[PDB]
């Protein structure tokens, strides 16, 4: 299975929900799905 | 767990449309994963569509694509998949299936209705 | 998509768990019956 | 529980062939299902190939069929891809998994290998 489009930039595939989450919601907590650590390392 | 009815299935022929339902018993539009598979005789149980978490993310079979659209009304509690340009490889046993956004297999399925595509 | 070139004869199913053709006369003497068994182990032998 | 160890990826011109490779640390004949996985960025990981107990059913994704083959050698414990007619729509991170025959679902992964198609 495919999507017809990808998660934009900023987000990242969560395969529980099947969705396309922003990862500003998993920066920090541990147990971050890699595909973030850019942005949520960019942060402050 | 939730449960499934489905409707909707026929003998049809190809190129023709046809439209599957699946209405389940409480709401899933924020609370389930739903999915639309097949099983045509002496193969495997293969998926075909599956639509996500508020139904941000739709995804199909590549066999599919372009052809078939699964969606959801929310009011009606009822999962569907509006199957176009039926092929004759489109013959199958289809089923619905439900899972919670937090488990990682689908546990509700309904009984399944035969699709069968002639020439 | 997720199809193998061929398919299971007649009186086999699909095992999922297995990921197999299984014949059928080994999934017939109680539990679950795999519904594409039932006719084969109503006739028996 | 198997640890599995993947080699082989690396960039390729399309219509190539490439074979991926991916060590065991136990023999998986007769005892695990084993698979062939891809994903790519911001899409969703698919499964690209499955092989049983025993080597009696291999299944493909419909994108790859009559190009991909799934193999096993037992002796060598080690479990093969081999990637025909490569095209760009193939580039993504190849995993392989593996599962006890008794679990449904995939349990040990691999590190993962990137494979790019050239245009």
């Amino acid at each position: 299975l495919q999507m017809a489009g990808q998660c934009s930039q900023n987000e990242y595939f969560d395969s529980l929900l099947h969705a396309c989450i922003p990862c500003q919601l998993r920066c920090s907590s541990n147990t971050p799905p890699l595909t973030c650590q850019r942005y949520c390392n960019a942060s402050v | 767990q939730v449960k499934l009815e489905e409707s909707g299935g026929g003998l049809v022929q190809a190129g023709r449309s046809l439209r599957l339902s699946c209405a389940a018993s409480e709401h899933t539009f924020s609370s389930h994963v739903m999915g639309w598979f097949r099983q045509a005789p002496g193969k495997e149980r293969e998926s075909v569509a599956v639509i996500g978490w508020r139904d941000i993310s739709t995804s199909y079979a590549d066999s599919v694509k372009g052809r078939f659209t699964i969606s959801r009304d929310n009011a009606k509690k009822t999962l569907y998949l509006q199957m176009n340009s039926l092929k004759p490889e489109d013959t199958a046993v289809y089923y619905c299936a439900a899972r919670r956004i937090d488990a990682a297999d689908f546990d509700s399925w309904g009984q399944g209705t035969q699709v069968t595509v002639s020439s």
